[PDB]
This record gives structure tokens, C-alpha cells and sequence, in this order.
DNA sequence: GGGGTTTTGGGG
DNA sequence: GGGGTTTTGGTG
DNA sequence: GGGGTTTTGGGG
């Protein structure tokens, strides 16, 4: 059974091609976490590990209207709670981010939030980054395992085989290794990317620009 | 420079003091907040290095050094217990009554690091000499200054530092706790086990396959630039780990920026013990065999033993740097790890042809033996870390007709048109390396712009 | 006081 | 000091 | 000059 609950989100998801509407529906109820940081970068942790949420441009008007004497850039160390949300995959540039693995990423996307204001949460462990996790880093590892053995199986046929003779009676023979390189996929770039689920796609704030609404 | 003795050295001077000492322990060097660096360590001497031994239990006693310090590469970075460092400036001061020695690198004081063996662990990674034995590898500061009557205080305490590791444990039983009760454990805990695998996760990051005198088996990951010393059947000494509860299906250990990976002078008692006491296991891979996914990593192969001691190379560089690195040119024989993709031909009746050595032919057996002698011709399409998100899949060719790696399979070439026997334990084989998790660890003979498997065998 | 440095006698 | 960063958020 | 440190103004 797990504990941790983002990780057993974030994990279905995977294991479930990136649709969210596959994952448990005992598992989308509203979401009370503790906020680790809120600036540069707003984490927050279910008491094991802490991911990055994605506010919509309503969900912060929302905020900012039935809650007028807070600011989200100012949460650090308090608790919120995410009552409408949703989970999508992303692809990225995991050299640029850290949240994430493997160029993938499953968001966090917040639609309604309340901070519940001074409520102290029970001690836990020293939340860590779910995307550096043993496990979730295999279970994504897994994800692009089938990804990419179902292109291949796809994209290569017929059985080209090294002729025996260029590797037999090889004394007189020189031979480049480039010639083993055979293409994964019918990919138009060098990076791999014949995914079968559908990239989400939501307008998200940036963090930037959420502090500069709260003070120029 | 006056140098004294751990427990010789005065509690009320409070005035600078000098001395050499042997590292039994250290954390890594941690960040505090936007100014300070932090390096804490266990240090022992001739004079500080057990306790009144009668009920003690043979537990040893130490001296504590903290170095703070203002930058990073101001502070030590120990990777190996047994070796000896040199401190000038240092405040001593009773801490919860034990001699705590303090210095601010960031201001007067300065350390400097000797190895106790041979060579440092970074020069044993990169096969370097030691330009002398009187010289530091590490040092704060620009200069580190060595006067001749140091190198008698250095040569002794090198011969003390083996005569103690070969003669107790150092790492006593109290400094650390058993794998198998690590879940009891309220925080933070020690570990002393054996590297039973090196898995390379990715790009920047390894799992290591742990196991201790108590049995039990844990991952735990580490950063290859962080830990790069890390070696297959070498004891190490772990420093701060949790007990991850959110791991369900295998026993995982969590490190922090400071905990530490520490391995064990050449004269260590402890480590020769455990080197040969723990033993191997297989029982997380026979089980993991069994589920249809399984989050373990399994190494299916194993390279005879006279490659054992030949370092890897990546795909990357196997494929792509072959035929540019002077390095690389030179060398026809490689060891390498990756996992399969595919297996060609698809038909794994195929997998045995029949080659005629006269005209350098080989052809199909569903006509029977009238093609020649029966040899392997397979074709791996494989992947690893290096290449893990690139485009490419990589060919890796199984072909015996020479005798390279005719025993892969462990099953003698022969018609699986007509022998159910080799054609049922090929096929479970062939479903094993293609899945997920599967991974081959082999030597390969490059010929004419290909690689070939050799003296590699599968283990399950 | 004493570093490294240049400030080469004096701030905080 | 048996600990918790980040222009370093996969040495810190 | 400026740190840390305590010398709290002044050496070399
Ligand atoms: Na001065
Ligand atoms: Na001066
Ligand atoms: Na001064
Ligand atoms: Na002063």
C-alpha cells in the first residue's frame, strides 16, 4: 500500500499511458498539502515528496477574490487545499527541469485552491523531489520502455541481417560502427518521440508573472 | 608548526592548536544557508582511538573535527576511511563530553588530505602515481607547505593507521545499523554493507544493489559525480540514510546532500571480513522473474572472469566515438551494458542456421542438414543510459560460427526446427531479454565495423 | 594580530 | 556539530 | 581595503 500520495498518483498515470481519466477515481478527491517553498519555486509535499502545481489564470483570479489578504508567493510554510485538479504528461527538456525525468513530465494542474491559514501539519520526512525517486524514475523508464519497443517492432522488418561473410574472413575487412546504427522510429528529430499518448495542453502561469501581480 | 596529540591537546587554552590524525568517518560537505559550509568529522590517534575496554565492547573511541568554511571547495571530500588529515588553527572544546575540534577554513585555519594507501581513491580511478609519499592529494588554500620533520610524524602514523585497521573493526557495531531493521529506525541511520551491483539508472545517476551481514538486500541511489568510486564486491561504509517507506516493491535507502559513501584503506579488517563473509544473492531476480513487471533491475549475463577487471564502455561512445577517439581505435575488445530491444530474426527457429565454411554462406534449416555446420546468427537491437534518449537502437551481433560466444544461451547450437528441447529454453530466454528491466552485461570483439558477444554467458 | 595585498596607514 | 542548498534545483 | 576577530588602533 502506498503512502505517499502524489507518488501513487503520478505513477498510474504513467502506467495508465498518460490518461487521466484511466487512474483510480478513489484517488481524485481534494488534496490537503503542506507548502515547501512558494518562490522562485512553488512546491508543496504530501509528507514524503514534493511536486510543482500548475494554477490556471482562473484559479488564481479565484484565489485572489475570495481570499484578497493573501499572497500565493507568500505561502511557504502554509497549507493549502487543491479541490479541483487534474494530472496531464508534458514533454520537456529534463536538463532545464527539474521536475521532471527522461524529457517527461506529469503535471499537477490546479484549477481551485484554499489555504487554510495557520494550520500546524503533523512532523514527516525531509520531502524530496518525486522525480528523483528509485521507483518513479523506473516506472517512467518502463513508460518509454513500451513506447519505444512498440516503434521498433514497428519501424524495423525484414530481417536485415549482417551478412555472416562480413564477419567472417574479416582479416582484409575494415568497417565503420556507425554501420550498426539503426533508426528507432520514423521520429523527424535525433531525440526519440513516437509516443502514443496525447501530449496535454493547458495555459499555465508562471510563477514570474504571479509576483508581479502581487507586487510589481 | 607544534603538533599534539588528540588527547594530549589543551581544553582550557582555548588557543590555536595543531595535530595529525587518522578520518574514520566524515559526512560530505553541506550547504547551511546562504554563507556557511560544513564538513563533520570522526578522527582517532594513538592516543584517542578506544574505549575502557572491559564493558565497553571493544567500541572505539574518537575525537569529532568540524571545518566550516565559506565555499564549497574549501572543505575535504573523503571518500575512503583509513586516511589521515592535517589541520592547522583549530579550537578544541568539550561538546556533550567528547573533544570536538573546530576550524574556520573560511579564515585562518586549513586542512590537508594524505593517503594512507598506495594512492588516493581519485588516483586509484584515474590508475595515477603519487607524486611522493610526502605529499598532500587535497588541500585548502593555494599552498600546502611540508617541513622534513613532518615526514617522520607522517610515516609513523601511516604504519599506526594499518596496525589499527588490521587489528579491530574501527567501524564498530554501534556506529551503524542492520539492513533488516532499518524500518525500525525513528530518523536517520548508518549502514555498512557490501556493493553487490553497480546499475547505471542514467545519465547522472547509479543504484546500487546493497547487502550487509544481516542478509538483507537494499537499493539505494547514487550520483556518479558525487560517489564515482563506487565498485562491484567492494565494502563500503554509508553515512546518514532513511528507510524509504514509500517504496513498496523493493527495500530502497534515501541519501541526503550530506550523506557520505565511504569505502576502506587496503588493510582493513572489517572489509576483507565482509568482502568474503556476504555472499551474493539472486533472490530478488528469481522473484522478479516472475511478475510481469517488475521494478528491479536484473542483469541476465556474466562476463568471464578474466574480464572482470575491464572497465565498461557506453554505447555512446561504442557507436559513436569508435572510429574518432584515439583512445577507442586502439582497442578491439570492449565490455559494455544495455538492454535488448529486439531480437532478429523475429522467428526464433531462425535464431541456428546452417554455415557452410567454404563459401562463407549460411542458410536456413527447415530444409535440414544440408547446409553445413549449425551456428548462432542473431542480431541484438539494444539501448542504454548513454543513448537512453536518442533516436537510435544499436546492433549487436551474436554470431558463433567462429566459436565467439557459442555457450551464450547456455544451450549447444542445433536445429530448433527439430529439437523442442533448445527451442523452448531459447524462446523463455528471448521473452527474459526483451523485458523490461532485462539487462545484458557482456564483452564484445569488434570486426569489420561490428561488435560481436563473447565470453559472456546468461546466469538464469 | 596577522593574511594577502597594496591599502603601504587605517575601518567597522 | 548526527546536518537541509539550488547562478548547483542529478557533487554541494 | 576588507574578513574575521577582538587586535577594537595599528605591522610588515
Ligand atoms: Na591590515
Ligand atoms: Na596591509
Ligand atoms: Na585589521
Ligand atoms: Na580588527
Amino acid at each position: 500500500q502506498q503512502q505517499s500520495a502524489f507518488k501513487q498518483l503520478y505513477t498510474e498515470l504513467f502506467n495508465n499511458e498518460g490518461d487521466f481519466s484511466k487512474v483510480s477515481s478513489n484517488l481524485k478527491k481534494p488534496l490537503k498539502c503542506y507548502v515547501k517553498e512558494s518562490y522562485p519555486h512553488f512546491l508543496v509535499t504530501d509528507g514524503y515528496f514534493f511536486v510543482a502545481p500548475y494554477f490556471t489564470k482562473e484559479a488564481v483570479n479565484e484565489f485572489h477574490a475570495k481570499f484578497p489578504n493573501v499572497n500565493i508567493v507568500d505561502l511557504t510554510d502554509k497549507v493549502i487545499v487543491i479541490n479541483n485538479w487534474s494530472l496531464e504528461l508534458r514533454r520537456v527538456n529534463s536538463a532545464e527541469v527539474f521536475t521532471s525525468y527522461a524529457n517527461l513530465e506529469a503535471r499537477l494542474i490546479v484549477h481551485s485552491f484554499k489555504p487554510n491559514l495557520q494550520e500546524r501539519l503533523n512532523p514527516t520526512r525531509y520531502p524530496v523531489n518525486l522525480f528523483r525517486d528509485d521507483e518513479f524514475k523506473t516506472t517512467i523508464q518502463h513508460f518509454r520502455h513500451t513506447a519505444l519497443q512498440a516503434a521498433i517492432n514497428k519501424t524495423v522488418k525484414g530481417d536485415n541481417l549482417v551478412d555472416i561473410s562480413k564477419v567472417a574472413d574479416a582479416a582484409g575487412k575494415k568497417g565503420k560502427v556507425d554501420a550498426g546504427i539503426v533508426k528507432a522510429s520514423a521520429s523527424k528529430g535525433d531525440e526519440f518521440s513516437d509516443f502514443s499518448f496525447k501530449e496535454g495542453n493547458t495555459a499555465t502561469l508562471k510563477i514570474a508573472d504571479i509576483f508581479v501581480q502581487e507586487k510589481g | 608548526y607544534e603538533y599534539v596529540e588528540l588527547a594530549k591537546a589543551s581544553l582550557t587554552s582555548a588557543q590555536p592548536q595543531h595535530f595529525y590524525a587518522v578520518v574514520i568517518d566524515a559526512t560530505f560537505p553541506y550547504k547551511t544557508n546562504q554563507e556557511r559550509y560544513i564538513c563533520s568529522l570522526k578522527i582517532v590517534d594513538p592516543t584517542l582511538y578506544l574505549k575502557q575496554q572491559k564493558g565497553a565492547g571493544d567500541a572505539s573511541d574518537y575525537a569529532t573535527l568540524v571545518l566550516y568554511a565559506k565555499r564549497f571547495e574549501d572543505l575535504p571530500i573523503i571518500h575512503r576511511a583509513g586516511d589521515i588529515i592535517r589541520v592547522h588553527r583549530a579550537t578544541l572544546r568539550l561538546y556533550n563530553g567528547q573533544r570536538q575540534f573546530n576550524a574556520n577554513v573560511f579564515y585562518s585555519s586549513s586542512w590537508a588530505l594524505f593517503s594512507t594507501d598506495k594512492r588516493s581513491v581519485t588516483q586509484e580511478i584515474n590508475n595515477q602515481d603519487a607524486v611522493s609519499d610526502t605529499t598532500p592529494f587535497s588541500f585548502s588554500s593555494k599552498h600546502a607547505t611540508i617541513e622534513k620533520n613532518e615526514i617522520s610524524i607522517l610515516q609513523n602514523l601511516r604504519k599506526w593507521a594499518n596496525q589499527y585497521f588490521s587489528s579491530y573493526s574501527v567501524i564498530s557495531s554501534d556506529m551503524y545499523t542492520a539492513l533488516n531493521k532499518a524500518q525500525a529506525q525513528k530518523g536517520d541511520f548508518d549502514v555498512v554493507a557490501k556493493i553487490l551491483q553497480v546499475h547505471e539508472l542514467d545519465e547522472y545517476t547509479n543504484e546500487l544493489k546493497l547487502k550487509d551481514a544481516s542478509g538483507q538486500v537494499f537499493y539505494t541511489l547514487s550520483l556518479k559525480l558525487k560517489f564515482p568510486h563506487v565498485r562491484t564486491g567492494e565494502v563500503v561504509r554509508i553515512r546518514s540514510a532513511t528507510y524509504d517507506e514509500t517504496s513498496t516493491q523493493k527495500k530502497v535507502l534515501i541519501l541526503s546532500h550530506y550523506s557520505n559513501i565511504i569505502t576502506f584503506i587496503q588493510s582493513s579488517k572489517l572489509a576483507k571480513e565482509l568482502r568474503a563473509k556476504i555472499q551474493d544473492d539472486h533472490s530478488v531476480e528469481v522473484a522478479s522473474l516472475k511478475k510481469n513487471v517488475s521494478l528491479n533491475a536484473v542483469v541476465l549475463t556474466e562476463v568471464d572472469k578474466k574480464h572482470a577487471a575491464l572497465p565498461s564502455t557506453s554505447l555512446q561512445d561504442l557507436f559513436h566515438h569508435a572510429d574518432s577517439d584515439k583512445e577507442l581505435q586502439a582497442q578491439d575488445t570492449f565490455r559494455t551494458q544495455f538492454y535488448v530491444t529486439k531480437i532478429e530474426p523475429s522467428d526464433v527457429k531462425e535464431w541456428v542456421k546452417g554455415y557452410d565454411r567454404k563459401t562463407k554462406k549460411s542458410s536456413s534449416l527447415k530444409g535440414a542438414s544440408g547446409k553445413g555446420d549449425n551456428i548462432f546468427q542473431v542480431q541484438f537491437l539494444v539501448k542504454d543510459a548513454s543513448t537512453q534518449l536518442n533516436n537510435n537502437t544499436y546492433r549487436v551481433l551474436l554470431y558463433t560460427q567462429d566459436g565467439l560466444g557459442a555457450n551464450f544461451f547456455n544451450v549447444k547450437a542445433d536445429n530448433l526446427h527439430k529439437n523442442a528441447d533448445a527451442r523452448k529454453k531459447l524462446e523463455d530466454s528471448a521473452e527474459l531479454l526483451t523485458k523490461f528491466n532485462s539487462y545484458v552485461d557482456a564483452v564484445v570483439e569488434r570486426r569489420n565495423g561490428f561488435y560481436l558477444i563473447k565470453d559472456t554467458k546468461l546466469i538464469y
